[PDB]
């Protein structure tokens, strides 16, 4: 669980880069498709699933309004993502274990772009954040 | 991998009883109900929302015992695992877009339906030879994802 | 999330199959230690890290009332097991990771021991508890 | 493992221009504070009770250095990776009992520093081949636990 600590945590560093999140997506599921290739499966229904490529650039867009959508519901990720969760349970059956590999690429992506805001303690409680909205998203699963 | 001749044995054994029918709907249906996201690839089998209606699924029941006994050719090349299930591991990716972790999954769902079946004979030492059989297997049936 | 259906099926399973925790303890630590030696890391202070051995069977009668408390607080993990979580992060360090491994070799012993009450409905719902069990204790770890 | 030229380069590259005196504090320190239970090995180092302790510790300090240092063993051996950790495996085992998840752990931090002092000449391409490069040595450091 996230503490009040963590969540002003979370809130400061998205009230730093927020401005970049559609940058900071595209930058995610590009080194998600390429570094993580067995991730491709799921957009095989988009003939470019490549690095920001149309697709993944307007896609990258919707998954951080999605991270902004969780710091604004961060005291319940439960309740605050349980649409999101539908949907990647039964439209899309995405394994769950992707939304690990995806908040890797999201820690490096912020790593790369803002390194002076992205501190260890930045960053503790961000990899808690984002383990808890992918809790969240599996909450309709099973 | 470098297998030991008690290795190759308890494999072998395993496999020589093996009740294809009853393990493979069973290890697939568990599967399909223990992580149902692995649903992504049955879509017009029939309606399996339902946990007694994926186990009482034939097209379920039918692809069970097809991937198990994609494991035989596996049993017989045991040293050369990788390069056998080349062609299957294509076909998975650029065919049917099965996320290969979902092959961890139902790795997972036969070990506990075989659990089941053997009782006590399914020792320590048992489910680690097989647990290592299926897990070459399956880094081999994801390694020509690109 | 535990749904009622879920608290409900854990509950029946171990109204079942609690009188014999301390045999799916030892039979769980020692899968656990033969087929993942990486965890026997964490018991290098015992002589005989060996399955079923005085050391290993004693300590899965503990691991199993341990479970047996998180059955019994299956409402609130978080708080039930607040002091298991404190010892396993400050005590003895142990990577949560290993939560996953041990979790797995409980439903092989269960579903040894106890196959017709180990139904795929029984499963779902076991590791949904296991998994809430495992975030209980990374509860106190950072 | 199969490395590519371009693979080979981008390592070659890498590490050519790595200031090990930077990343390596930075990359443990950062390890101890995101996952804290790697601190199991570090009771003699001093203070570590807090974030702002740890990276002011001089000692966690020399060590992620040295830590960085135990990889170029592999850059200059890049076929034999296996091999060349087999003592070091042995040692983190038997002397040290560090658990091999934490392996991964801190080479994911590991990239994640070299990921903010490289900045946008980190490209995915680049992280792919760091990580691979990580993950085989990785392998090879859990290799020889039994
Ligand atoms: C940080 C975790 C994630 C968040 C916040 C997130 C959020 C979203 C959002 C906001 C949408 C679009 C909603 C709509 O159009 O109705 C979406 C769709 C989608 N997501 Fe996720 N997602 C995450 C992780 C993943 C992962 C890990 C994968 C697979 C590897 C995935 C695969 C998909 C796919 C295939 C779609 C549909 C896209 C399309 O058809 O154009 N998502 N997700
Ligand atoms: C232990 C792992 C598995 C093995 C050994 C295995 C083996 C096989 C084999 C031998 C085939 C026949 C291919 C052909 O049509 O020529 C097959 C087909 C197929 N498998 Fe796999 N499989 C495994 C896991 C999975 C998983 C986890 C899924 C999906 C979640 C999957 C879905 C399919 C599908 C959809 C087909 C094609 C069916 C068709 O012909 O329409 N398999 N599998
Ligand atoms: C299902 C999750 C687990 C539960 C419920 C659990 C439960 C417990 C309990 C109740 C104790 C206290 C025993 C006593 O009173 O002496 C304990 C101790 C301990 N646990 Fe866990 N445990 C779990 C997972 C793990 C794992 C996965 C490991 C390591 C791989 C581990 C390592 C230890 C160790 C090293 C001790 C101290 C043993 C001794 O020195 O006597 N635990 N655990
Ligand atoms: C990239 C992964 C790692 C590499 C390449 C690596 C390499 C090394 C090297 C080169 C040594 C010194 C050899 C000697 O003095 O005999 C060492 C020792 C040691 N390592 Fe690791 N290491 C890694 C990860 C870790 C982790 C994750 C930890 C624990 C969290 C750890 C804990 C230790 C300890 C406690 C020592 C003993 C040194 C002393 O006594 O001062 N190492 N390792």
């Amino acid at each position: 669980s996230l503490s009040d600590k963590d969540k002003a945590a979370v809130r400061a560093l998205w009230s730093k880069i927020g401005k970049s999140a559609d940058a900071i997506g595209n930058d995610a599921l590009s080194r998600m498709i390429v570094v993580y290739p067995q991730t491709k499966t799921y957009f095989s229904h988009w003939p470019d699933v490549t690095p920001g490529s149309p697709h993944i650039k307007a896609h990258g867009k919707k998954v951080m309004g999605g991270i902004a959508l969780a710091v604004s519901k961060i005291d319940d990720l439960k309740t605050g993502l349980m649409e999101l969760s539908e949907q990647h349970a039964y439209k899309l059956r995405v394994d769950p274990a992707n939304f690990k590999i995806l908040n890797h690429c999201i820690l490096v992506v912020i790593s790369t772009m803002f390194p002076k805001e992205f501190t260890p303690e930045a960053h503790v409680s961000l990899d808690k954040f984002l383990s808890g909205v992918a809790l969240a998203l599996a909450e309709r699963y099973r | 991998v470098e297998w030991t001749d008690k290795e190759r044995s308890i494999i072998s054994d395993i496999f020589s009883h093996m009740d294809y029918d009853d393990i493979g709907p069973k290890a697939l249906s568990r599967c399909l109900i223990v992580y149902p996201w692995t649903q992504r690839h049955f879509s017009g089998f029939g309606n399996l929302y339902n946990a007694e209606a994926i186990i009482g699924n034939a097209n379920v029941a039918a692809h069970g015992i097809k991937v198990l006994h994609g494991l035989d050719r596996g049993v017989k090349n045991m040293d050369n695992i990788a390069a056998t299930y080349a062609d299957l591991s294509t076909l998975h990716s650029e065919k049917l877009h099965v996320d290969p972790d979902n092959f961890k999954l139902l790795s997972d769902c036969i070990t506990i339906v075989l659990a089941a079946k053997m009782g006590h004979a399914f020792t320590a030492e048992t489910q680690g030879a097989f647990q290592k059989f299926l897990a070459v297997v399956v880094s081999a049936l994801g390694k020509q994802y690109h």
